[PDB]
């Protein structure tokens, strides 16, 4: 188990992590998160009470080192910082009447959620998306643009996705215009697959990261990048049987995890009537499918 | 963008635009077999590529042949547009390359977006003006050297004549738009009133006859007249 202790709470805040969210008030007297397992990924994320606007927040990885947060009144935001000197972390962390004053990573046993999740999601390749060398955590929030949108305004501050765009020379090879537009197998499985993820679980980390950003920061960048890597996918006629396979479980998850209230703006219409409904693998997503229509029926 | 009256002004500016249609690229007969059932029949049909600033017409002819052994050839029909188009723009020289790509149909755009991606800089867009070129087969030499073509081939044609030796392009458009629908609306009528002189002749390299001025702004209002008298009879008005 990890900890990721609090200076102080100057400022009235929700905060999530991972899955979990909980309020602070004012000044309260809160020192942070304990019984984090050490896992691979995780992710703490704040709301202020008197300003919902910039949500915003840290994917972190308790393995690469000591991370504590302190609010910043200056910039007006609680930062994240390393403590590379892990027996004064271990000092303020043992400190008994420090633990009092934390909230204990709360997971249930039943509970694979948070895994389900994240399963392919890995640390170093968020600081590939997320470009900031000198911090072994990554920052994100609710502004923040991607390099693709950026194409269409500082790309310091921007999220290096995987740029998918379906009308474009990268997906289309000449002289099979119409074959690689209707069936993007060949964009999928060689220009994305074989060329820059690799494998499909680089490919799924992606996504899972793309869905966390977008619902934890209402990023819209984020939630047009997931959208995209699910209807490439669903519009390839051939895709490996694992794959689909695979796919079918983590929209599964991402779908039972989001807020009820959120389907208006988390959920494009378009693509999932066409993925569920009328691509190559609508037949493929059985468990989503039947998720979607029992929980999201209006939306279909 | 999405083009319309506003801006139709636009159209006659000095960037190069091409309108293109694509309704006649795929065209049917509809008959009854011998076990009672109905089958298609196509026939041979036509890529219409028109500058509205200088009437230059690109008559793409689509052989029946292009569609033996296709299937789902609707949708194959627009993918066929795109591709004799792109070729088209490739065909030109650079300084006679459009700037924009007005499609009559929506359902053109993702077609020809494909095709045209070697050429980033010129704009494919629909339109809210409602054309008439689907009556493009209506003038005798068009649909003549369409349904004699036994081979795909292209054809250019002057869609205004030499009536840019005496009226503006805007003018022109205007013309040539009014004559269209009146074809579109009642063939055989608007047929007649451009053939009923025999005095009045079609030169050998023109498509339309060789009215003066005074004729042309009779022969203008009897298409409006064709025009209305129809949606009276339609609409009961
Ligand atoms: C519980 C207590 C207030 O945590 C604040 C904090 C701040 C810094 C460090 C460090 O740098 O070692 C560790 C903990």
């Amino acid at each position: 188990m990890n900890t990721v202790p609090f200076t102080s709470a100057p400022i009235e805040v929700t905060i999530g992590i991972d899955q979990y969210s909980f309020n602070v008030k004012e000044n309260q007297p809160f020192h942070g998160i304990k019984d984090i397992p050490i896992g691979h990924v995780h992710v703490i994320h704040f709301q202020h009470a008197d300003n919902s606007s910039m949500r915003y927040g840290y994917w972190f990885d308790c393995r690469m080192g000591n991370f504590y947060i302190q609010y910043d009144p200056k910039d007006g935001l609680y930062k994240m910082m390393e403590e590379r000197d892990g027996a004064k972390f271990e000092n303020i962390v043992h400190n008994f009447k420090e633990r009092q004053m934390m909230v204990s990573y709360p997971k249930i046993d039943e509970d694979d959620t948070w895994y389900n999740l994240t399963e392919f999601v890995q640390m170093d390749k968020i600081r590939k998306i997320v470009r900031k060398d000198e911090n072994q955590f990554s920052y994100v929030d609710s502004s923040m643009t991607t390099v693709q949108e950026n194409e269409l305004s500082d790309p310091a501050h921007s999220l290096n996705y995987t740029v998918i765009n379906f009308k474009s020379r990268e997906a289309i090879r000449p002289g099979h215009e119409m074959e690689d537009f209707l069936d993007k197998s060949y964009y999928l499985n060689t220009v994305m697959l074989q060329g820059i993820f690799k494998n499909s679980s680089n490919y799924f980390g992606e996504l899972q990261f793309a869905f966390l950003n977008a619902m934890f920061f209402g990023n819209y960048g984020s939630s047009l990048q997931w959208h995209a890597m699910i209807e490439l996918i669903c519009s390839s006629a051939t895709v490996p049987k694992h794959m689909l396979d695979k796919l079918d479980e983590i929209l599964y998850y991402q779908i039972k995890t989001l807020p009820e209230q959120y389907s208006d703006i988390l959920l494009n219409e378009r693509v999932w009537n066409i993925c569920l409904y009328s691509s190559f693998q609508k037949n493929s997503l059985h468990n989503t499918e039947k998720i979607m229509e029992n929980k999201y029926p209006e939306l279909l | 963008g999405a083009m319309n009256s506003s801006n139709y002004a636009e159209l006659f500016n000095n960037d190069i635009k091409l309108f293109v249609d694509d309704t006649n690229v795929y065209r049917v007969t509809v008959h009854k077999t011998f076990e009672g059932n109905v089958a298609t029949k196509a026939i041979n049909g036509c890529i219409f590529t028109l500058n509205p600033k200088t009437g230059h017409l690109f008559l793409k002819i689509i052989h029946t042949s292009v569609w033996a052994g296709q299937k789902r050839l609707s949708q194959l029909a627009k993918w066929k547009t795109a591709e004799e188009v792109s070729a088209l723009v490739r065909s030109l020289p650079k300084e006679e390359q459009p700037k924009q790509i007005i499609v009559t149909r929506k359902a053109m755009l993702d077609p020809l977006e494909v095709h045209m991606l070697d050429f980033p800089n010129i704009a494919i867009r629909p339109t809210e003006l409602r054309l008439p070129f689907s009556a493009a087969m209506s003038i005798d030499k068009l649909s003549d050297v369409v349904m004699k073509a036994t081979e795909p081939q292209m054809v250019l044609f002057n869609i205004y004549d030499d009536w840019l030796d005496r009226i503006s392009s805007y003018t022109a458009f205007s013309r040539l738009t009014l004559l269209l629908r009146a074809l579109k609306t009642n063939e055989e009528s608007a047929k007649m009133i451009l053939l009923s002189d025999p005095t009045i002749t079609i030169k050998s390299y023109h498509l339309w006859p060789s009215f003066t001025d005074e004729q042309w702004i009779t022969i203008e209002s009897q298409m409006r007249d064709l025009i209305l008298t129809e949606y009276g009879r339609k609409y009961n008005v």
